[PDB]
RNA sequence: GAUGUCGGCUCAUCACAUCCUGGGGCUGAAGUAGGUCCCAAGGGUAUGGCUGUUCGCCAUUUAAAGUGGUACGCGAGCUG
RNA sequence: CAGCCAGGAUGUUGGCUUAGAAGCAGCCAUCAUUUAAAGAAAGCGUAAUAGCUCACUGGUCGAGUCGGCCUGCGCGGAAGA
């Protein structure tokens, strides 16, 4: 999990993601573009 | 083939003109040949999509105020400092 | 199933033609015995690669493939390497009567409406190697 | 909103009774109910079953598209039911099935005996598969994610509890 | 690092930075790079922009720096207390808000806007795309 | 018309930017062992040689030998 | 628009190089082709091929759909005795 204030779309397959108040970012391809947003 | 509707302006300076484009207006002037200047108020909006057509500059404009069609050419601009506006219009009676 | 560019030729040399098709599954003998008998007519050298449909326990039957069009290009030239980057540097331009030699390998096995479209085909790799026509 | 538009047979067999926001849906397979939401109308019409939003309700399409879903999922469960099928993969791994309990083997130290909630039965065809069958897709879900959870499969060779329709990545280990 | 070949003095009063901008157009090319705010762009600043854009663009078309350094701007050393003006350190440029600070030529215009949007992000000051206009 | 100093000793108390132990995501995570980030303050967290030392270097331990605030905590408590 | 259904072939393993480079290490040609359609090919993957599938063209499905500009209020960024 990368944890950052600034969590984007890395690839095509990366998508934004609102949960319990934070921003996400969680791709079906690949886990290291997994992020949150803090 | 471009035509404006315009207002003849009642009052006239910073204030008022501050006043017109906090109300989505801006003001402009006619002037050139043999008759009087004429200041009046445009829409900003419809003129601001109007003049992103490059013939804006080129061609002869018709400007409707108070029922009489005026042919004018557009002479200069003053933009906002740095927003997509317009702050003021010359044009010339053609 | 390992694959190489087969010689017609040669029969069981380890390092080229020994993993071919010998370790497939295919008689590697009793295919360079039918397609020799084949490269017996075909000329000398033309290593042509036609599509496997085989098994594994030394039965097999294989279909034909067009002889190839890029090998015999070098033969008028006189060189028998490439260049680099070509459009730059060539190998000497070659005859249209020799590059309609070469399409004429290719023309027994097509199903277009107008045959005089492919002329195009064959001078791309002609411009990819540097054999411009006048 | 798209999927609230859509209404839902109900097949013959199946019965549908509304008490205001309380729906219970009875079939060949079973009984379910649920509570929709406050912002739901549900109509019962001909045979199909309707969803739309109550007013005052700023959320009430979403609220009715779930809605719709759920009584869908229901209608399929009381029909048809669910089934899912879990795959174990790695030597040694075995499963079985005693009455409600499935016993697990995974390479610990302990056994893993795993019960089964009130309307879920499962089913050992080989030693190395499970089949669990029910009439809530919600509940037989939650079960099957349970079990995958014992061992969630390892990307290295694959081993562990995975769905049988699921596609596990594995990769090689660095070399040096 | 741009900075005065020559000066007629060496140190400047701090002075403000009121108003709005003079070079509000694009002149030279056919993109800018606008200033929204107020701020100072020190040279450091300019040349770690400019170093961006260039090599966003492969050095390919024509670049145009508007602005260029010509504020000396003076420090007092550590653990110093008075006695006189501090050494010149460093150079800015003042910016209002509608300075137009780099312009772009011979390139498209998205890749002017990637190009810029590298830039923007070593300046201290928030900026805007903008494009030429015929009047 | 006086708010006693560095270090040691005795006694502490809080913060968490966590040294250990607990929980987790990613890894260029095979395993063992690591790297990095997140959560977490419950409890725990060396003895010696040198030097006034704090620090530091060195020897040998430990799961670990945390970082800071408290008049650089603590002389109407001791030392000097 | 989203979803679901079919193919991606011929020269050709283009050429260089390499032990091998085959669309997919890198470099240059980068154009045809039958055609409804295919970049001498987007990553993955193979020692390398095979394989994977994007771009690419439509068949269904029947009402909105997409993303730029300006603007109000809010969200994260936010650790101390
Ligand atoms: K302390
Ligand atoms: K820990
Ligand atoms: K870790
Ligand atoms: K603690
Ligand atoms: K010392
Ligand atoms: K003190
Ligand atoms: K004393
Ligand atoms: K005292
Ligand atoms: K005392
Ligand atoms: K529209
Ligand atoms: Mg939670
Ligand atoms: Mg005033
Ligand atoms: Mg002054
Ligand atoms: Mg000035
Ligand atoms: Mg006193
Ligand atoms: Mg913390
Ligand atoms: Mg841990
Ligand atoms: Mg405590
Ligand atoms: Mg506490
Ligand atoms: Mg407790
Ligand atoms: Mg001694
Ligand atoms: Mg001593
Ligand atoms: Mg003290
Ligand atoms: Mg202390
Ligand atoms: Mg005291
Ligand atoms: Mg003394
Ligand atoms: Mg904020
Ligand atoms: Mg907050
Ligand atoms: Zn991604």
């Amino acid at each position: 999990m990368k944890v950052r204030a600034s969590v984007k779309k890395l690839c095509r397959n990366c998508k934004i993601v609102k949960r319990d108040g934070v921003i996400r970012v969680i791709c079906s391809a690949e886990p290291k573009h997994k992020q949150r947003q803090g | 083939m471009f035509t404006i509707n315009a207002e003849v302006r009642k009052e006239q300076g910073k204030g008022a003109s501050r006043r017109l484009r906090a109300a989505n207006k801006f003001p402009a002037i006619i002037y050139g040949g043999k008759e009087a200047p004429l200041a009046i108020e445009l829409d900003h909006d419809k003129v601001m999509n109007m003049q992103a057509k490059a013939e804006f500059y080129s061609e002869v404009l018709t400007i409707v105020v108070d029922g009489k069609e005026i042919k004018v050419k557009a002479q200069d601009v003053q933009r906002h400092p740095y927003k997509p506006k317009l702050q003021h219009i010359d044009f010339v009676r053609a | 199933y390992v694959k190489l560019q087969v010689a017609a030729g040669m029969a069981n040399p380890s390092p080229p033609v020994g993993p071919a098709l010998g370790q497939q599954g295919v008689n590697i003998m009793e295919f360079c015995k039918a397609f020799n008998a084949k490269t017996d007519s075909i000329e000398k050298g033309l290593p042509i690669p036609v599509v496997i449909t085989v098994y594994a326990d030394r039965s097999f039957t294989f279909v034909t493939k067009t002889p190839p069009a890029a090998v015999l290009l070098k033969k008028a030239a006189g060189i028998k390497s490439g260049s680099g980057k070509p459009n730059k540097d060539k190998v000497g331009k070659i005859s249209r009567a020799q590059l309609q030699e070469i399409a004429q390998t290719k023309a027994a096995d097509m199903t277009g409406a107008d045959i005089e479209a492919m002329t195009r085909s064959i001078e791309g790799t002609a411009r990819s190697m540097g054999l411009v026509v006048e | 909103s798209r999927v609230a538009k859509a209404p839902v047979v109900v097949p013959a067999g199946v019965d549908v009774k509304i008490n205001g926001q309380v729906i219970t849906i009875k079939g060949k397979n079973g009984e379910l109910t649920r509570t929709l939401n406050d912002a739901v109308e549900v109509k019962h019409a001909d045979n199909t079953l309707t969803f739309g939003p109550r007013d005052g309700y700023a959320d009430g399409w979403a609220q009715a598209g779930t809605a719709r879903a759920l009584l869908n999922s229901m209608v399929i469960g009381v029909t048809e039911g669910f089934t899912k099928k879990l795959q174990l993969v790695g030597v040694g791994y075995r499963a079985a099935v005693k009455g409600n309990v499935i016993n697990l083997s995974l390479g610990f130290s302990h056994p893993v005996d795993h019960q089964l909630p009130a309307g879920i039965t499962a089913e050992c065809p080989t030693q190395t598969e499970i089949v669990l069958k029910g009439a809530d897709k919600q509940v037989i879900g939650q079960v099957a994610a349970d079990l995958r959870a014992y061992r969630r499969p390892e990307p290295y060779k694959g081993k562990g509890v995975r769905y049988a329709d699921e596609v596990v990545r594995t990769k090689e280990a660095k070399k040096k | 690092m741009l900075q005065p070949k020559r000066t007629k003095f060496r140190k400047m009063h701090k002075g403000r930075n009121r108003g709005l901008a003079q070079g509000t157009d694009v002149s030279f090319g056919s993109f800018g790079l606008k200033a929204v705010g107020r701020g100072r762009l020190t040279a450091r600043q300019i040349e770690a922009a400019r170093r961006a854009m260039t090599r966003a663009v492969k050095r390919q078309g024509k670049i145009w720096i508007r602005v260029f350094p010509d504020k000396p701007i003076t420090e007092k050393p550590l653990a110093v207390r008075g006695k006189g003006k501090g050494n010149v350190e460093y150079w800015v440029a003042l910016i209002q808000p509608g300075k137009v600070l780099y312009e772009m030529d011979g390139v498209p215009e998205e890749l002017a806007r990637e190009a810029f949007k590298l830039a923007a992000a070593k300046l201290p000051i928030k900026t805007t795309f903008v494009t030429k206009t015929v009047m």
